[PDB]
RNA sequence: GGAGAGGUA
């Protein structure tokens, strides 16, 4: 029906139009006869009848009289639903101001009338007069006055000038203004004189003004004159049932304001003294303010318990507001709640269900089936029958359940898998059984976690469940292709124990004719479950085109492995079942099985895996005993030695030979060494303890100690826990982060003494508190994240572009942190790659890089690839399929319609809980050395000294693919040149990390040019040694005498003329800065590359929070704003000044630099844009504006993925790239051209992108935009749809602005569609929604 | 019994329109007085429609053809 | 262990009550809405937050349909949205639906 | 119906 929503102001006329009467009495209810009052706050004649088709006086009480009114009550005989839709109005004796439009921050009234808010508040609160016109006299349009000022002004100038005080005066001012005329005047004024801050102020004011005329709103409407009132039913008066009623504070606010209004009415009738009416008007204004929004004034109001009342402005804000409480999340019928148990006998696609809950839920279906069977020819008898659950009803239930899925949910549902469909199976219990494998997906322990049950009613819901949410359809995490049904902890133990081998077990060396014989032998007990035996088997290899070629062989394995092989499906290599089968092995096995034989074989194989694992784990009887905690024998000796070692250091400090801090550090170091030794010793003594005769004399093997089996298998616990159990549990850190010198030397097999346990308790409490706060914050983070990227849906197939990004394997100075093969897996190419047979088209330019092509790349050792990203897709209000890539939830390209944004947000947000809250180059491989960004010279020793900063060293292998990479520090000596051969362990470079030299380039004399002792330099000759030394002073250190001169040293020669820079015609002179200590002399030879002088020198979840929020850093390492030569200007005006000058372009750009910044460059250097001028963090906004988009996005993804992988969590880059695309969704105009956009306008990037695009089809020139980046919390607010923002936080701010703008929402986003409850244009509903869109 | 939908998705490689076409068929079957094309085994209508989709004898195109044909028959049945 | 098929109804907003003390129903929370959005599931979400909870006439006729063995629904509009609309209009804001 | 206190995952 309706399509759009419109919002604007309301004139008092319109308010009356809505109204169905006027309220006049603050009385509500008689408390003796519970009918309402005559025309009180509740009333029938105004609102409507209380009972359906019932006159209040009951003169007529039947539907026959529908339409008529009573003559005793004037009440309309009709339904009582009218009592939920009728609105009354209140005639306010005096004008009053609307609180929102006053303290909006910015205040629309304030800046509109252009008065400081303080003055306005003074006027409105009856403490300062203000002239309306004040013409024909000394006064101006809107001069203010105090009280004495006002009386004096009227005394001296008792002429017609008028100065009022309050809402009436404000209303007169507003209504007495011409908008468009002021608009013209203000635009002319802002034309120039002056764009310093008046630029911003005038632009904003003109924006508001042109907005006003653009809407059909009149400014004076901000001043309330008639007050609407809510329908009575929406503020119902619930009885407390003790003969009294509840509070219902809204009604108290209403009665209070009514009392003020009537009191003022009386006083005005009586023409009381002006002081009294002024006080009462102030009181009424305050009451109105409280009603609209209590608390924004300096003092809220409370009835009892000192708790502020609930204003209308409170019914919307916060979690309890309607949006987030009843309008976005709701309670729902047809639901259940219970505890959960395992019941491992279930299939993966079904779950247990109690009889009682099942019977309760499906009651309507039961009624329908009973009536169809005819056993109950009514609903009441049927209800009776089900109420007493005759035996028949149970088979009916079984019939109804036959193929009806249901939904299971766990409370903290982070990611998509947190809720899933299942088929039900009835059970005579009261606990929901649950197939154990899904527990990992639900992250659901059985320590008493509860689950909730829902049922899909309509047919389409059932089909959606079966075809999308069935458990068997969700096996790969969307975050990454990794499976998500890993045999978690017990089955894995069983399997690992199965696929082991004792050196000499019962029934060894014999031969078998197939796994069935192995099973029979083991069941008869004639052989141990794991002993080496040769057995014949048959592999099935489908290398042919979908043709399973069988091939037999006689392998040699252990009986347990052979028995296990019976389960695996046809097409797999037997080698996959020939190892110890750790957890990783099982996961990889499942992954490969799915990748080869599709879906169904994989799931059935998993079920059999689980069954067998449980059976044989139970058979194993692997228990834990105290004897298993084997303490290493040498531990005591090691500890004693370490203690004796500590003693000598303590002695050395006693004599004072050593300081305290070094004592502390060495103590810690030796303690760590001893602890490591103990750990290693116990681990060795444990893992290989088993020594067994082999039927020869003796041997050894891996151990069967239950603890080690559990640990190595990966079922539970890393090495750290077992170390604590057996070995000393290391050092503990005290609250402030310090580490206690004395470690805990006791393990848990032994008992800790008091103090040790005390310290450990401290640590554990720290951990627990951190966990609590971490989850608390992570919830908020993810809530923010999803809000900003909920509108994005793939809606196209191909946008038809060629831009992309060069995906390359990540290097961190060290090895490959992640090979290229996994960064590009499953993303279409932009431009075809050419093999290193260059001119060899290896792949097409628009093919999907599935596994085989990745293998092709790997065997061809490709370095970097142009891949189509999502940040550049040319689709408007969406993204074409190719720009995205594969689904990553199933092996094929993404479908058309998917809501990728939401799943990406969920994938990013879910893992947050696991995070934490609070010299020389030594190459190590033989290969070719290569160097990039090389601006270097040869020094006196023949080695190579660099003079560029971003110089980078690569070690490439013989084939030619890069293998290692390292950052070259500035001014580092290098043994080699470029393109040499290095040996493993060959130190290739060295440098000083401490001080900064004044390295030169060429040999010759050095002359102290423009250096006079007294005002430029000081003769601070070294006294310890006696060599010549003179120090150039800083600006502050130098006296005023030598400020104008610029000390420098120009390379000279014997003849005395200046030497020339190599290559360029400019003369060579190093400008010595302040505090330039020079030990050289005048006219003295120095060789190439020599220091002429010397000058001295978080990662937690909040890191991600800030980075996505795009908050600026503490110390922003300034960058090269543009290219060109650098120079200085007026100095020490609190800071230095710098000016850049292009070779030819203009050069108005200068900057003011804090004195603390150690600029590495000098004025004599021409520098290109982007180059670091200071050192430290970097601001993304400048990165964008100076290096386009592909730079900022790459930086962001690198940073975030670094943080994530540091903790060991796998996430695909697409989910981040989509976020970035949303982040940078805006733009700002630089030049309209033939467009129609004002200059400073910030406009949606899409609108301009299509406007210019179509204008060029005409002979018109578009505009010149410039993209922009915003924190998510800002971008989510600067969205076309205002409802989406309103459901988000700070409803008042967005809503007031939108109402003033008179915005008009069209509802094509998701969240809003949810609000109004219609099919989402995302999933299945996408087809219908697009179809309906096409219908118009 | 029905445990997977992989074959149906193979017949219709989108996984969304599958739901809609199956729903329309099952709606014809349940409230509309129609009959199945596969021998049912005491199974509900949704699974039956899904199996029909699986065997490929019913897809969106054939459904459009059938609805148009029966519409023409009804328009020819009024006389 | 608790269940509810169809019980009472909150007064100001027409939704199922909460808590075991009353015969209330569960709360389909916001995160679960997100999760359903993540799947392609659209119909089920729409029904769950339109006819199973809020729209009076929708659920009445749905009850009749279910009794009559005809699984179909008529969405209509949530009442709580009208509640929000009236509440906003109580302020000086004139808000409404277009054509 | 709303407040406050406590408690579970
Ligand atoms: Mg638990
Ligand atoms: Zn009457
Ligand atoms: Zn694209």
């Amino acid at each position: 029906e309706f399509d759009a929503i419109k919002i604007a102001l309301a004139s008092p006329d319109m308010i009356r139009s809505w109204s169905f009467g006027e309220v006049k009495k603050p009385e509500t209810i008689n408390y003796r006869t519970f009918k309402p009052e005559r025309d009180g706050l509740f009333c029938a004649r105004i609102f409507g009848p209380v009972k359906d088709y019932e006159c209040l006086c009951g003169k007529y009480k039947r539907l026959k009289h529908r339409g008529v009114i009573c003559e005793k009550c004037g009440v309309e005989v009709t339904q009582t639903k009218v009592r939920r839709e009728r609105m009354g109005h209140i005639e306010l004796a005096s004008p009053t101001a609307h609180i929102w439009f006053l303290k909006s921050l910015p205040s629309r009234i304030g800046l509109l009338l252009d008065m400081p808010l303080r003055d306005i508040e003074r006027v409105l609160y009856f403490e300062s007069y203000v002239v309306i016109e004040g013409g024909m006299t000394n006064l101006e349009r809107q001069q203010i006055l105090t009280e004495e000022q006002y009386l004096d002004a009227l005394e001296e100038f008792g002429d017609e000038f008028d100065a009022k005080m309050g809402a009436e005066a404000i209303q007169a001012l507003l209504k007495s203004m011409d908008l468009e005329q002021e608009c013209e005047q203000l635009r002319e004024e802002l034309n120039e004189t002056n764009s310093e801050t008046k630029r911003k102020k005038l632009t904003k004011r003109i924006k508001l003004l042109e907005a006003f005329v653009q809407s059909g709103n009149k400014p004076e409407w901000m001043i309330l004159t008639v007050l609407p009132v809510l329908p009575p039913d929406l503020r119902p008066l619930v009885p407390l049932d003790g003969g009294r009623f509840a509070t219902s504070d809204l009604n108290d606010l209403y009665r209070r304001v009514i009392n003020r209004n009537n009191r003022l009415k009386r006083l005005l009738d009586l023409a009381a003294p002006d002081i009294i009416v002024r006080n009462e008007k102030r009181m009424l204004q305050e009451a109105v303010d409280a009603l609209l929004d209590n608390g924004r004034r300096g003092r809220a109001i409370t009835g009892s318990n000192k708790r502020p009342l609930k204003s209308l402005a409170d019914m919307i804000k916060g979690k309890q507001g309607r949006f987030r409480q009843n309008l976005l999340g709701k309670r729902v019928d047809y639901s259940g709640r219970s505890v959960i148990t395992v019941g491992p006998y279930l299939r993966l696609h079904q779950c247990g269900l109690p009889k009682k809950m099942a019977l309760e839920l499906f009651k309507p279906f039961i009624y329908g089936k009973l009536e169809l069977r005819g056993l109950a020819t009514t609903i009441k008898a049927a209800k009776k029958m089900v109420e007493r659950e005759e035996a028949v009803v149970w088979d009916i239930l079984d019939e109804v359940i036959r193929e009806h899925p249901v939904l299971l949910n766990r409370a903290p549902t982070l990611h998509r898998l947190g809720i899933q469909a299942f088929e039900p199976v009835l059970i005579e219990g009261k606990a929901i059984q649950l197939h154990p494998l899904v527990c990992a997906a639900y992250n659901a322990d059985f320590d008493g976690d509860q689950m909730a049950v829902h049922v899909p009613l309509t047919l389409e819901a059932q089909l959606e469940a079966r075809a999308l949410m069935m458990s068997t359809n969700n096996i790969l995490s969307p975050a990454n292709g990794e499976p998500i049904i890993v045999p978690s902890q017990d089955v894995v133990l069983g399997l690992y124990y199965m696929t082991r081998d004792c050196v000499n077990a019962k029934g060894e060396g014999m031969v078998l004719t197939g796994p069935k014989e192995a099973e029979r032998l083991y069941r008869s007990g004639l052989a141990s479950l794991h002993a080496r035996v040769k057995v014949r088997i048959t592999e099935y290899e489908k290398d042919a085109n979908g043709e399973l070629v069988a091939k037999t062989s006689l392998k040699d394995t252990t009986v347990g492995r052979a028995i296990l092989w019976m389960i695996v499906p046809k097409g797999l290599p037997y080698s996959i079942v020939n190892q110890a089968l750790g957890k990783k092995a099982i996961s990889k096995m499942l992954n490969t099985c799915y990748r080869i034989l599709g879906l169904k074989p994989t799931v059935i194989f998993a079920d059999q895996i689980m069954y067998t694992g449980f059976a044989y784990a139970a058979r194993s009887g692997a228990s834990v005993g105290i004897d298993d905690m084997v303490i290493p024998e040498k531990k005591h000796e090691i500890i004693s030695e370490a203690e004796a070692e500590v003693a000598e250091i303590q002695e050395q400090f006693q004599s004072g030979l050593v300081t305290a801090g070094e004592r502390y550090n060495k103590v810690i170091d030796i303690w760590a060494a001893a602890n490591d030794r103990v750990s290693k010793a116990m681990m060795d003594n444990l893992q290989t303890e088993t020594v067994i005769n082999r039927d020869g004399q003796e041997e050894k093997q891996v151990s069967f100690n239950s603890i080690y089996m559990m640990a190595d298998s990966g079922a539970r616990g890393s090495a750290a826990q077992i170390r604590q159990l057996a070995g000393m549990r290391g050092l503990m850190a005290k609250p402030d982060g310090s580490i206690i010198e004395t470690p805990i030397t006791a393990n848990f097999r032994e008992g800790l003494n008091v103090l040790q346990y005390f310290i450990s308790t401290h640590g554990a409490r720290k951990g627990l508190a951190d966990t609590a706060l971490k989850t608390a914050n992570s919830g908020y983070l993810t809530r923010r994240l999803v809000d900003v990227a909920q509108d994005l849906v793939v809606t196209e197939d191909d946008c038809g572009t060629h831009e992309g990004i060069m995906m390359t394997p990540v290097i961190e100075g060290g090895d490959v942190k992640e090979p290229l093969r996994d960064r590009v897996l499953g993303r279409v190419t932009a431009e075809d790659v050419l093999k290193p047979g260059t001119a060899d088209i290896l792949v097409p330019r628009n093919t999907l890089l599935h596994e085989q092509w990745c293998d092709l790349l790997e065997e061809n050792s490709v370095d970097a690839v142009k891949v189509r990203s999502v940040v550049s897709c040319d689709t408007d209000f969406g993204v074409c399929a190719h720009c995205y890539g594969r689904d990553l939830a199933r092996g094929h390209i993404i479908n058309k319609g998917e809501a990728i944004g939401v799943i990406a947000a969920q994938s990013i947000g879910e893992p947050g809980t696991q995070l934490t809250m609070r010299s020389s180059i030594q190459v190590k491989n033989k290969g070719s050395i290569k160097l990039s960004n090389v601006k270097s010279v040869v020094n006196s020793s023949g080695k190579l000294v660099i003079t560029s900063r971003n110089t980078e060293l690569k070690l490439i292998d013989e084939f030619g693919r890069t293998k290692e990479s390292y950052k070259v520090p500035y001014g580092a000596v290098l043994a080699k040149g470029d393109g040499e051969q290095v040996a493993g362990g060959e130190t290739v470079a060295n440098w000083d990390p401490h001080t900064m030299p004044v390295i030169t380039e060429v040999s010759g004399f050095v002359r102290f040019t423009d250096m006079i002792d007294g005002q430029t330099i000081t003769r601070q000759t070294d006294e310890l040694t006696g060599l010549s030394s003179l120090v150039v002073l800083d600006s502050a250190e130098r006296t005023a005498g030598g400020k104008d001169l610029r000390p420098a040293l120009k390379i000279v020669d014997a003849q005395g003329n200046d030497v020339l820079i190599p290559g360029t015609d400019m003369p060579a002179q190093y400008f010595l800065p302040g505090k330039a200590i020079v030990q050289l002399e005048d006219g003295v030879q120095i060789s190439s590359g020599d220091t002429l002088a010397r000058i001295p020198q978080t990662g937690g979840l909040p890191r991600v929070a800030d980075l996505f929020e795009a908050r600026r850093p503490k110390e922003p390492a300034i960058l090269a704003e543009i290219s060109g030569i650098v120079s200085f200007g007026k100095e020490t005006k609190g800071k230095r000044r710098l000016v850049i000058t292009p070779v030819d372009g203009s050069d108005p750009y200068e900057e003011m630099i804090p004195k603390w910044r150690q600029l590495n460059v000098f004025e004599g250097e021409r520098v290109e844009r982007g180059d670091v001028i200071s050192d430290g963090p970097e601001a993304p906004h400048d990165i964008l504006r100076l290096r386009g988009v592909h730079a900022v996005t790459r930086y962001i993804v690198n940073e975030v993925q670094d943080v994530y992988r540091l903790q060991g969590v796998k996430i695909n880059d697409k989910h981040i790239e989509v976020i970035v695309r949303q982040m940078l969704r805006k733009a700002t105009i630089v030049n309209a051209g033939s467009s129609d956009f004002l200059e400073g306008e910030q406009v949606e990037y899409s609108r301009v992108k299509i406007a210019n695009r179509e204008l060029e089809a005409n002979g018109k020139v578009g505009a010149t935009y410039s993209r922009d980046l915003l924190g998510i919390t800002k971008a989510s607010l600067a969205t076309e749809s205002f409802i989406s923002a309103a459901s988000f936080q700070e409803t008042t701010r967005v809503l007031t602005e939108a109402a003033v703008a008179g915005k008009r929402d069209e509802l094509r986003g998701l969240k809003e569609n949810v609000i109004v409850g219609r099919l989402i244009p995302a999933g299945t509903g996408y087809a219908y929604h697009q179809d309906r869109m096409r219908r118009r | 019994a029905r445990v997977t939908v992989q074959d149906a998705v193979e017949k219709i490689g989108n996984r969304f329109d599958l739901v809609l076409v199956a729903a329309r068929r099952a709606r014809q079957m349940q409230v509309g007085g129609k009959d199945p094309l596969v021998p049912e085994e005491n199974d509900k209508t949704t699974v039956i429609a899904l199996r029909e989709i699986e065997e490929g004898l019913i897809n969106n195109q054939i459904l459009d053809v059938r609805e148009r044909q029966e519409q023409q028959e009804q328009e020819a049945a009024e006389l | 262990m608790h269940a509810r098929s169809t019980g009472s109804y909150s007064l100001v907003t027409q939704q199922p009550l909460g808590g075991k003390a009353q015969f209330g129903g569960q709360r389909f929370g916001e995160m679960e809405v997100w999760a359903l959005e993540a799947y392609g599931a659209a119909y089920t979400l729409q029904e769950m937050l339109t006819v199973k909870s809020d729209d009076v006439n929708g659920r009445t006729k749905m009850y009749k349909n279910i009794v009559d063995g005809n699984h179909q629904m008529e969405p209509g509009m949530p009442e709580s949205f009208n509640v929000l609309l009236k509440e906003i209009r109580s302020l000086g804001i004139n808000i409404e639906l277009e054509d």
